[PDB]
């Protein structure tokens, strides 16, 4: 069976916090 | 290992310490002490280092 990963699997790359941004 | 063995071949023993620096909260500190807090001035502030 497969299924789509609609928009899921993203992860706090790094332990500090941001706020309203757009961080690569 | 014999004791008459060269100083090359002779056993050493080794300790390797590891840590990674400021990212997230911490466990491990040195043996600074603390201070009291003050607001709504300029102030050198040290948090975890």
């Amino acid at each position: 069976a497969y299924t789509n990963s609609f928009t899921r699997g993203v992860y706090y790359p790094d332990k500090v916090f941001r706020s309203s941004v757009l961080h690569s | 290992f014999q004791p008459t063995n060269g100083v090359g071949y002779q056993p050493y023993r080794v300790v390797v310490l590891s840590f990674e620096l400021l990212h997230a909260p911490a466990t491990v500190c040195g043996p600074k002490k603390s201070t009291n807090l003050v607001k709504n001035k300029c102030v050198n502030f040290n948090f975890n280092g």
